DNA sequence: TGCCCCCCCTTCGGTGCTTTGCACCGAAGGGGGGG
């Protein structure tokens, strides 16, 4: 039925008008499949016939439902789309199962041709226009317009979605110890009630859901466990994701590696352990997706690990209010990040990964700083507050970050736990000069123009070097001075040099960067015992920096 | 009562701001709030086909226990035409820095007494989230002036200050700025007698519909050079960077006689004697730093801006100016929140004092350059928020070339 | 040959800097998943 609802009144853009977009050929299944969707929506009421005065149409096809025997009707309105005026969504978010608190009595109902009960503001229809082909040679085409949500439209499932939450708002409202988990046409419904009075308590939803001219077939009345949802099972005590298949192949496509991460990637929530940090690698550089990349070493390996993870059985469990949050992270290496969300232990409400390279140039700390955040955010989504920590840093570590890194940073209620490799700073610069070490006051100039450069440093002991660079800038220059004099020094030394860009770099005490030679003068400060770096103004005469800036000139 | 014709300004859209994550015991009061605030009439629920929207979270301060919702009106208020153009704009008291204590009350109550232009409505609409997307976000739009946007204090303007001038005759020497949601009234009566006109204030305000400040110690920190009787060439090396920096800020600063102490290829440790003419010239650039830069004047037409920096133990510097190098403003904020740990906390808390010294001083906020990534920032900052309103801010990595401030 | 949402990984293009490349950021392209 057609929902008495009220309409959303709906505008195109302003200076815009409707589409103009004659219709294509489909076949004779498919042209069948709509006839009969169509003279049986025009039955119902949900499209009317129209003709000449309205000049505007938009094409028409049919895809097969995810049951068999069934066709799901879909018209191309892309360039209606572009002129229909912008919504706000209201869809938020995913509901995730680890959200879920175990429920007595539980019910998962789906609203037969969601889209097709809910009407169409009546000044917009004229704009759906479409025609159907029967054959495309036999007949011109018969030409209908909606009265109800099409599929394809950009406004249908906001529409959908807020008539929907003002149907159920009655019920709710009445019915506040039921949860109503309502994701587009798709209610789960779970209580603390015996069966006997739930049951009562879904009939009479039904019934208010009809009343407003939604169906609930039987067909999508789920009663008993274990129930289907968002691509999970519903146990009473635990949940699982639906099966997790990858692509098995002799040759790989970028496609085909663009698909098995998306897979691992969604395994993630639940299998611990997941990495594509080297399945994604094969990724880049790529120019088409038909492209056959072949894998490295380091990707068979990583594709072989995730292989061995997930032909074992996992479950996740469901959230008690009365107890804690606690996650835990363990480090995996090249910037890649893991961790388990539970409550009691080795009873894992959720899994995640912490994969992202923020920035050119970061260290271990930063990153898992960022995997906290992330985490915090994704416990708000979920359960609405934030966990306690579980980290791989010891507090001393932490502290002796917190007081030389010079932004501010902060990480919540942790404990130190000992899952090697620990996070740990590779090195720590000196808060003051060094007796006894030698003093590289360090410099390299390049030509804007010609790409060519000088990097170099003057030494307290009387060294001097003069490099010749070609193809350089002047940032780089500046870095590979200071690695000349860390190239040439002692276990302990001072470096007194003049660009700010190199001293910020180095003294934000990076371990990882997406440079070469930043990463080069990363491995040299790690084997070195004490770095003093300092720096100067250049171009003002101060002795060292003076004498260098000459030789490098 | 007639609405007041409100415009966008030329050629500017409405605001399109994601709503972000909120915890459960502020989704709780959101939902508490706002719908009294429906019954009342003061917002509407709507749909989807108004494509607008403005984040919405909730404070609670520390000594007033309950929820206060706060709606995020930044966006908004940039595209919302000028009122300076149409007249109706506040203007700010000079004298009230000069008062030995300002409270803070908190009227945004009285703006919902009046209705709002229904053309602009749509532009205020924000959308409350769901704790694990159990249901669609729920939206709503403003039907009277709403609180932390710019025109409501203009649009009351008139109606502010006839509720005002009864306690205005009665009380000449005390002076009440509005700004946004918030009166901002000083006076130089004891510590403890200043407290009970501000609450013969608020039961005159509260017949029709925070902590005390104290500016008189709102202390400038200047730019100081370290005192020693040895110095090493490190010592010079820095010495001569930080007041070659300092010649941008003020005149004649000179480094000729300390830098050639430092001719020659020097060891870091080494300790150079001053030259005579090196404390000469040392001496005298302590008394230039020792005074306030002579041509800087506020100017109402050009924004401010307010740098800060982490220096470490519990302390924070900051520099308020509107051009480069010309601060009308230096100083150092302290906590004392407790266990000297959390540096978000801190940063934030050092954001609502710098912000509420220059509304005291010159009635608008500065737009702040953050020294905090801004996913480190967006994480935490709304756990430590106590103002109705907020401040423009970008984020700033700046290594701290040289130690300026210390 | 459709629509809307969330997630991750990669690429690209805009912005500001007392710059001449560089680092940051948001959008857009692919993939996963949901209805
Ligand atoms: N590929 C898809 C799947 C779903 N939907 C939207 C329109 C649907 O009406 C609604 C609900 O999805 P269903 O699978 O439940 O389809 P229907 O409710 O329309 O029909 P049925 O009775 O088979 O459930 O979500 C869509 O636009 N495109
Ligand atoms: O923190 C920046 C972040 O906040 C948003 C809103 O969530 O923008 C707000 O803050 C900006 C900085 O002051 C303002 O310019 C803007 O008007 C305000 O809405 C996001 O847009 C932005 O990513
Ligand atoms: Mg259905």
């Amino acid at each position: 039925p057609i929902s008495p609802i009220e309409t959303v009144p709906v505008k195109l853009k302003p200076g815009m008008d409707g589409p103009k977009v004659k219709q294509w050929p489909l076949t004779e299944e498919k042209i069948k499949a709509l006839v009969e969707i169509c003279t049986e929506m025009e039955k119902e009421g949900k499209i009317s016939k129209i003709g000449p005065e309205n000049p505007y149409n938009t094409p028409v096809f049919a895809i097969k439902k995810k049951d068999s025997t069934k066709w799901r009707k879909l018209v191309d309105f892309r360039e209606l789309n572009k002129r229909t005026q912008d919504f706000w969504e209201v869809q938020l978010g995913i509901p995730h199962p680890a959200g879920l608190k175990q429920k007595k009595s539980v019910t998962v109902l789906d609203v037969g041709d969601a889209f097709y009960s809910v009407p169409l503001d009546k000044d917009f229809r004229k704009y759906t226009a479409f025609t159907i082909p029967s054959i495309n040679n036999e007949t011109p085409g018969i030409r209908y317009q909606y009265n109800v949500l099409p599929m394809g439209w950009k406004g249908s499932p906001a529409i959908f979605q807020s008539s929907m939450t003002k149907i159920l708002e009655p019920f709710r409202k009445q019915n506040p110890d039921i949860v109503i988990y309502q994701y587009m046409d798709d209610l789960y419904v779970g209580s603390d009630l015996e069966i006997g009075q739930h049951r009562t308590k879904i009939e009479e939803l039904r019934q208010h859901l009809l009343r407003w001219g939604f169906t609930t077939p039987d067909k999508k009345h789920q009663k008993e466990p274990p129930f289907l949802w968002m691509g999970y099972e519903l146990h009473p005590d635990k949940w699982t994701v639906q099966p997790i298949v990858l692509p098995e192949k002799d040759s790989w496509t970028v496609n085909d590696i663009q698909k098995l991460v998306g897979k691992l990637n969604w395994a993630s929530q639940i299998y611990a352990g997941i990495k594509v940090r080297q399945l994604s690698k094969l990724l880049r550089g790529t120019k088409a997706l038909t492209e056959v990349v072949p894998l490295t070493e380091e990707a068979e390996l990583e594709l072989a690990e995730n292989r061995e993870i997930l032909k074992e059985p996992v479950h996740g469990v469901y959230y008690d209010p009365s107890k804690d949050l606690i996650a835990e992270i363990q480090k995996q290496g090249q910037g890649q990040w893991t961790y388990q969300i539970y409550q009691e232990p080795f009873k894992n409400l959720k899994t995640g990964k912490y994969a992202r390279m923020k920035g050119a140039h970061t260290n271990d700390v930063k990153q898992l700083t960022e995997a906290v955040q992330k985490i915090a955010t994704e416990s708000i989504v979920i359960w609405g507050k934030t966990p306690k920590f579980k980290l791989p840093i010891q507090k001393e570590t932490w502290e002796a970050w917190w007081t030389e890194y010079w932004q501010a940073t902060w990480i919540p209620e942790w404990e130190f736990v000992n899952t090697p490799p620990l996070v740990k700073l590779w090195y720590q610069l000196e808060k003051e000069p060094i007796i006894g070490a030698e003093t590289f006051y360090v410099d390299g100039a390049a030509n804007r123009e010609t790409k060519l450069g000088k990097a170099g440093y003057v030494t307290d002991r009387g060294r001097q070097k003069v490099v010749p660079l070609t193809d350089t800038t002047n940032q780089k220059t500046e870095l590979q001075a200071i690695h000349l004099a860390l190239q040439d020094s002692g276990l302990e030394v001072n470096i007194v040099t003049d660009s700010q860009y190199a001293l910020g770099i180095i003294q934000a005490q990076p371990d990882k960067s997406e440079s070469e030679l930043v990463s080069q003068i990363i491995e040299q400060l790690i084997k070195k015992e004490k770095v003093y770096l300092a720096w100067v103004p250049a171009h003002k005469g101060i002795g060292g920096n003076e004498q260098v800036d000459k030789l490098v000139s | 009562i007639e609405t007041v014709p409100v415009k966008l300004k030329p050629g500017m859209d409405g605001p399109k701001v994601k709503q972000w994550p909120l915890t459960e015991e502020k989704i709780k009061a959101l939902v508490e709030i706002c719908t009294e605030m429906e019954k009342e009439g003061k917002i509407s629920k709507i749909g989807p086909e108004n494509p607008y929207n403005t984040p919405v979270f909730a404070i609670k301060k520390k000594d007033s226990t309950k929820w206060r919702k706060l709606v995020d009106f930044r966006e908004l208020n940039k595209r919302t035409q000028d009122f300076w153009e149409v007249q109706l704009g506040i203007p700010h008291p000079a004298g009230l820095k000069q008062k030995k204590s300002v409270t803070v009350l908190d009227v945004g109550d009285a703006y919902f007494s009046v209705p709002l232009d229904k053309d602009f409505r749509k532009y205020t609409a924000f959308t409350i989230p769901s704790i694990n997307n159990e249901t669609p976000g729920i939206r709503y739009q403003y039907n009277v002036l709403p609180q932390g946007w710019k025109g409501s204090p203009a649009i009351f303007q008139s109606s502010m200050t006839k509720i005002l001038e009864p306690f205005r005759k009665q009380n000449p020497d005390i002076v009440i700025y509005q700004y946004m949601d918030d009166l901002y009234v000083g006076s130089d009566l004891e510590i403890g007698q200043h407290r009970t006109k501000i609450e013969e204030l608020r039961q005159h305000l509260l017949r029709w519909g925070g902590y005390e400040l104290h500016p008189d110690k709102w202390t400038v920190q200047p730019i100081v050079l370290p005192e020693k009787d040895s110095w090493t060439v490190n010592d010079i090396q820095k010495l001569v960077g930080k007041l070659n920096w300092a010649s941008q800020i003020y005149a004649g600063i000179k480094v000729r006689q300390l830098s050639k102490l430092l001719r020659g290829t020097k060891a870091l440790t080494e300790v150079v004697p001053l030259t005579e003419e090196a404390e000469l010239e040392l001496a005298e650039n302590r008394e230039i730093l020792k005074e306030p830069v002579h041509g800087v004047y506020y100017d109402p037409s050009k924004d401010l801006i307010a740098e800060i920096q982490k220096q470490g133990q519990g302390q924070w510097t900051y520099q308020i100016y509107q051009e480069p190098f010309k601060n009308l403003k230096t100083g150092k904020y302290a906590r004392m929140k407790g266990a000297h740990t959390n540096d978000v906390k801190q940063l934030t808390e050092a954001v609502q004092k710098i912000a509420t010294e220059s509304i005291v001083i010159w009635g608008k906020t500065p737009k702040f350059k953050l020294p905090i990534q801004k996913e480190t920032w967006e994480a935490w900052w709304t756990e430590y928020w106590q103002a109705t309103w907020i401040p423009e801010w970008e984020f700033v990595n700046t290594p701290p070339l040289v130690k300026l401030w210390y």
